[PDB]
């Protein structure tokens, strides 16, 4: 199905971006030791 | 401090394995997708030309 | 103090191995959808 | 309990590490994969 | 071939299952700091 | 086109051997400890 590939990438997507905002969370931490 | 500072290494690798778990749901993705685009290609590109 | 600032160091180095990950998962979207583009459009 | 935290912390990243090796291979091999399908419509 | 295709990608899934576990046990020593 | 594919996997290559470089930085740095 077109959308059903379009549903996967853009899931692919979401979590591709709450994983950059874990990493950028972590480095801050870092920087306050 | 130094308490401080292994309470907050502990915080900083929590957060950094929810980022790994984030990229290793996104690889999941990846394999359905690609998997997909093989299964349309013996689905319904081949089948089409033979018609 | 000496062994805390190694381990912030090694997750330092750790988050970058992380964050060129996340650049090559971008990417390999990019080179999936261009092959369904080429099975659909082209 | 120090020493023992120090050693904790540093046995979690190497942990943390494999798992990032582990998805690095995975994307080694995600690579092969689409080279596979497109080959597979060219060929 | 499509099933040389399929050998990769069932590779990709264990693979995925390893890093699981390994993050897994990551927050276990977490749990016990 | 096929050729600029190549591209991307290229690129994805290099990001991949840049990941390898920095957890290997990791794991010596751990190792003196």
């Amino acid at each position: 199905d077109p959308i059903d590939i379009s549903i996967v990438l853009n899931k692919i997507k979401s979590q591709l971006e709450e994983s950059k905002e874990w990493i950028r969370r972590s480095n801050k931490i870092l920087d306050s030791i | 401090q130094a308490r401080s500072d292994i309470e907050k290494l502990k915080e900083a690798i929590r957060d950094t394995n929810k980022a790994v778990q984030s990229v290793q749901s996104s690889i999941g993705n990846l394999i359905v997708a690609i998997k997909s685009v093989q299964d349309y290609v013996n689905k319904e590109i081949v089948p089409s030309i033979a018609r």
